[PDB]
């Protein structure tokens, strides 16, 4: 289990290495608890993540871990 | 409904008949379900816990709503045992 505070503002790397950004927020529904989103402040350029206001769409999905490097796949 | 985590933050909490419970401090999450598990509560009601924690977890399933403030499920209530030979129920 992860506190929310305590990953604010890591970093966020792809499962080969590459370094995507800084987290900047967490998307969520507020009646099922899910977790829909990473929201990534870029740092790089990833073609496999979309994006909105200038910040990487990141689904849930393909968060693979949360310690103190929050990684990340493209599936 | 959808929206971000940062809302959560500083939001007073109450219970679905009208108790303040306390101020969101942080939200506890799961990698594994996808899933908010809690939230931690500070400037709690002593009044309704009985704790010397600086904070207390409330599991997010109790929660009900998520406006301007958090609704969740009354639970800071007494049971009562069932006693055989006593129409009436204890209460310790």
């Amino acid at each position: 289990y992860v506190p929310a505070r305590s990953l604010a503002r890591k970093s966020v790397v792809l499962t080969d290495g590459t370094v995507v950004g800084t987290l900047y927020n967490i998307t969520v529904d507020f009646k099922t608890g899910t977790i829909v989103n990473l929201l990534v402040k870029p740092e790089n350029e990833i073609p496999d993540f979309k994006k909105e206001e200038g910040l990487y769409i990141i689904p849930f999905e393909c968060v693979r871990s949360l310690k103190d490097f929050i990684v990340v796949d493209r599936r | 409904m959808i929206g971000e985590i940062t809302t959560f933050f500083g939001m007073r909490v109450f219970t679905d008949e009208g108790r303040y419970v306390g101020r969101v401090e942080d939200v506890i999450l799961d990698q594994n379900t996808k899933s908010i598990r809690g939230l931690a509560i500070s400037d709690y009601n002593k009044a309704l816990i009985d704790s010397h924690a600086k904070g207390v977890i409330i599991p997010y399933r109790v929660v009900k709503a998520v406006g301007d403030i958090i609704i969740i499920k009354d639970l800071f209530k007494r049971k009562s045992r069932v006693l055989d030979y006593e129409s009436r129920e204890l209460i310790e």
